[PDB]
RNA sequence: CUUGAGUCUCGUAGAGGGGGGUAGAAUUCCAGGUGUAGCGGUGAAAUGCGUAGAGAUCUGGAGGAAUACCGGUGGCGAAGGCGGCCCCCUGGACGAAGACUGACGCUCAGGUGCGAAAGCGUGGGGAGCAAACAGGAUUAGAUACCCUGGUAGUCCACGCCGUAAACGAUGUCGACUUGGAGGUUGUGCCCUUGAGGCGUGGCUUCCGGAGCUAACGCGUUAAGUCGACCGCCUGGGGAGUAC
């Protein structure tokens, strides 16, 4: 998993307050590191099907969370996803 | 009775021959909880604990002449 | 010819049929009988009684060894398991030590398939 | 089920000794449930019987069985 | 990796390339060349004495080191590189003091790694120690079976052999035949399988690639005249005949190992 | 940094190499910035069962905080050491300091 | 806006998954010692093995597979499924107090992924078991049941297949509605005075009320009272077959 002192970083970064967690862009930001440092596990260990089912899951939340995002307020959105280099 | 009530164990050390003598029988073999009355938790952390003397030539695998 | 006084006697006690071996504290067999040799086939060498004269021969055979104690290793499900040593004790041992032997898997080999009968 | 045979102990007594000793070890009992491959089904099948039938067993004793019978 | 040839033609549609991009796309290090003409399976009366040998292509040969005797001396493995010579791949490595050599490539061996032959020398693949110092049970190739005379054992693709027993002065060898040999303690024994292990799975997928490699066809003894083979030629296609060599010699199933000088070293025959 | 805890028997003619080791052991450690937590000699000991033919094996306890690297190091040189007849790295939580209960 | 839904902090239990080591018991085989006519098997036999020394017994070695006891109507997982011990990578669930976002939610045709066992491809491996096959019995016959053997397969790697009484024969999500006895795993208070008293969450087994049901039965884990969405049925056969 991601560690502690890494997560308060992202929450530093993209959060507007370092006692907001739950922003949304927050919230993206953290899903993305998770599943860039899950990157490597999966390559190594390509039969690990339920890992990747909690990967997965990971990716939909990312999905749903960024959707929302773009029909509340597209500029954050923009930037986030320039931010961060997701694709849509 | 359950031994670790009156502490409420801690942690179940493998190296603790001496009690884990009370949890093995004459041939070796762990006893089972309902016989010995030990709560479910601890006779887990017990077992696992068991198993691992016995892999350290702590306790032995079987009754035999060796 | 030689003499060793104390053996050890096996006695694998199959459903079919019992072994009696008596032995050196060593493991050099002396001399053995089993049910099937004692004069019982089928239903008869499967019972305690041929186990009893099993053991009886056993014991005549090695008596030119002039063995005084023993000590008896059971092994396998059987029905002698008792008669074997009641009989080998009337022969005249004394019995010292009694050990059950049976060998159990530790989860191992797969074994054969239910008989369907 | 080691046994040894202390001084003065009759040989029957040594006998019962051993008995009870391989009875409590349940070797035989192994032995027999070893002797032939219970398919992984079959041995689930069995042990939800068995506990099946002791619960409803122990129910009808304690609780059903506190009536006059007579 | 392995890669099946798309069917453009029928001449590629059966072949599979084991490719391996690792290798040196290069001249190879001249000063380890020299001259390897070919046979064509004839001895010094030029009379034939191997049958479907000639031709193919032209090849350097490599001087791979197959004693490995810089004891010591910590090499560095430069390149991996494609030897025409063996089913294995050879490695170009460059001894601190400044020379270089080929060796046999092991598995997971690569450019920049480092080896070492000697007693001291770490126990991991590529390293190069008496057969007493390995651990028992360590799979090792090119092994010596004479000590000093340089590996003989375990040279071609993906091969090896196991440690099985140490008992004084000699180990047992499991070969890869599945023989079981007793081998002196002191011969020499490289860590690790024989690399290029995916040799095996190449198909050629026509007669030309054989022919490249040298190997010219086969005539079947049944195909022949009673003059010419043991198996004769009769009217349609008869045969009759116990299968034997064209010195009509009993093929398939009799065995032809006459060596009572090495029989003490031959611990069990091959099996299967 | 993760808790660990070795245990090693080594084959008890090769005992009076144990003090010797045990120093190379520490001080690799040490030298790979690795806290040492506790450290028992258990000395010779009767085993519950024959390991290799061989009896009364040599057990020594070490609990130390170090890399996972150190340790598969460590590892690996049990392993390939023919003195240390078995080995048992086993990861703990927290600073176990105190006395084991065969020293007690 | 914060009650649904999610994020962060700290812990908890777990055969959850992937990779790599290792342990002991047992079977098989191999070599050797002791030893002698039986062993094996069955309802009873025979095939089979053994005087070319078997079976029994002790020592050593090889190798493969599976992890006794613990072990539980116990636990984990979406399901399939997961069981020695150790390490490395890794997913989820749950509780505590707060803090944060502010409806971000539910369901889902097409689509995509996962999916026991058997089966298939390529390369390994192969102890035990065992379709096929062989011999011996039984029998009217016995292409079976029983016995002695025994090859694919079962194991490993990577691909395919894509189905099971894949079952709780019970689609997912949410709300509401009397109880009793347990199991398991958190947590608050009570002096834990002892294993113990009173709470409050999660999962779970049985019994049972109202209600429901053709009945059997289900019954706060509903098959009760309701809402959203999907999947599916419309007499037996023909047929989950033909094209
Ligand atoms: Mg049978
Ligand atoms: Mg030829
Ligand atoms: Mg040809
Ligand atoms: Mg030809
Ligand atoms: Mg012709
Ligand atoms: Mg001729
Ligand atoms: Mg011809
Ligand atoms: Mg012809
Ligand atoms: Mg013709
Ligand atoms: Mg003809
Ligand atoms: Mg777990
Ligand atoms: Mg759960
Ligand atoms: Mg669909
Ligand atoms: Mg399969
Ligand atoms: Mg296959
Ligand atoms: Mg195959
Ligand atoms: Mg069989
Ligand atoms: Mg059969
Ligand atoms: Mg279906
Ligand atoms: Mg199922
Ligand atoms: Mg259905
Ligand atoms: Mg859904
Ligand atoms: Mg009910
Ligand atoms: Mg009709
Ligand atoms: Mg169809």
């Amino acid at each position: 998993s991601l560690s502690t002192e890494a997560t308060a970083k992202i929450v530093s970064e993209f959060g507007r307050d370092a006692n907001d967690t739950g922003s949304t862009e927050v919230q993206v930001a953290l899903l993305t590191a998770q599943i860039n440092h899950l990157q490597g596990h999966f390559a190594e260990h390509k039969k690990d099907h339920h890992s990747r089912r909690g990967l997965l899951r990971m990716v939909s939340q990312r999905r749903k969370l960024l959707d929302y995002l773009k029909r509340k307020d597209v500029a954050r959105y923009t930037q986030l996803i320039e931010r961060l280099g997701l694709r849509r | 009775f359950c031994r670790f009530t009156a502490e409420g164990v801690q942690e179940i050390d493998y190296k603790d021959i001496a009690t884990l003598k009370n949890y093995i029988t004459e041939s070796g073999k762990i006893v089972p909880s309902r016989i010995t009355g030990t709560r479910a938790k601890y006779q887990r952390q017990l077992a696992r604990a068991i198993k691992r003397a016995r892999y350290l030539s702590l306790l032995p695998y079987t009754d035999r002449h060796q | 010819r030689k003499q060793v006084s104390d053996g050890v006697a096996h006695i694998h006690a199959s459903f079919n049929n019992t072994i009696v071996t008596i032995t050196d504290r060593q493991g050099n067999a002396l001399g053995w009988a089993t049910a099937g040799g004692s004069g019982f086939r089928g239903s008869r060498k499967s019972t305690p009684f041929a186990a009893q004269v099993a053991a009886e021969r056993c014991a005549d055979a090695v008596k030119e060894y002039g063995i005084k104690n023993l000590e008896v290793m059971v092994k396998g499900p059987g029905p002698g398991r008792e008669s074997t040593i009641r009989a080998l004790n009337a022969a005249g041992f004394r019995i010292t030590n009694i050990t059950d032997v049976t060998p159990i898997p530790h989860n191992g080999c797969r074994p054969p398939k239910k008989r369907r009968v | 089920p080691v046994i040894k045979v202390r001084e003065n102990e009759p040989f029957d007594v040594a006998l019962r000794r051993f008995k009870r000793s391989c009875e409590k070890a349940g070797v035989l009992a192994e032995v027999r449930r070893r002797e032939f491959y219970e398919k992984p089904t079959t041995e689930r099948k069995r042990a939800k019987a068995s506990a099946v039938k002791r619960h409803a067993k122990k129910l009808a004793r304690e609780n059903a069985r506190r009536t006059r019978l007579y | 990796a392995v890669v099946k040839c798309k069917p453009t033609s029928p001449g590629r549609r059966h072949v599979v390339k084991v490719v391996n991009p690792e290798l040196h796309k290069g001249k190879p290090f001249a000063p380890l060349l020299e001259k390897n003409s070919k046979s064509g399976g004839r001895n010094n009366n030029g009379r034939i004495t191997t049958r479907h040998i000639g031709g193919g292509h032209k090849q350097a040969y490599r001087i791979v080191d197959f004693k490995r005797n810089k004891d010591g001396i910590p090499a560095v493995v430069e390149r991996l590189e494609y030897d025409p010579n063996r089913s294995a791949n050879i490695a170009l490595v460059l001894y601190k003091d400044g020379e270089r050599r080929y060796i046999l490539a092991p598995k997971g061996l690569k450019a920049g790694d480092q080896i070492q032959s000697g007693v001291d020398a770490a126990i991991k693949p590529g390293n190069t120690l008496p057969m007493r110092n390995i651990p028992v049970g360590s799979t090792v190739h090119n092994v010596e079976m004479k000590p000093g005379k340089g590996g003989q054992l375990a040279r071609s693709a993906g091969t090896y052999v196991q440690i099985v027993a140490r008992d004084g002065a000699y180990v047992t060898l499991r070969l890869r035949s599945g023989e079981m040999r007793k081998v002196e303690a002191d011969c020499r024994a490289t860590l690790g399988e024989v690399g290029n292990a995916e040799h095996m799975l190449r198909v050629l997928g026509k007669a030309g690639a054989a022919r490249w490699r040298g190997v010219r066809p086969t005539v079947r003894g049944t195909a022949m005249n009673p003059v010419d083979h043991p198996h004769g030629g009769g009217e349609g296609r008869n045969f009759g005949k116990h299968p034997v060599t064209p010195w009509g010699v009993q093929t398939k199933g009799k065995k032809t190992r006459s060596n009572k000088r090495t029989d003490k070293f031959i611990v069990r025959r091959r099996s299967k | 940094m993760r808790h660990y805890e070795i245990v090693f028997m080594v084959h008890p003619d090769q005992s009076e190499q144990v003090p010797g080791m045990i120093e190379r052991y520490t001080a690799a450690i040490t030298g790979a910035e690795g806290k040492i937590h506790r450290l028992e000699d258990w000395g010779r000991r009767q085993l519950a069962y024959p390991i290799n033919k061989l009896h009364k094996a040599h057990y020594v306890l070490m609990n130390v905080e170090a890399p996972q690297e150190v340790i598969d190091e460590l590892e690996t040189t049990f392993r390939f050491n023919d003195a240390v007849i078995r080995s048992m790295v086993m990861r703990t939580k927290h600073a176990v300091t105190e006395a084991s209960p065969m020293v007690k």
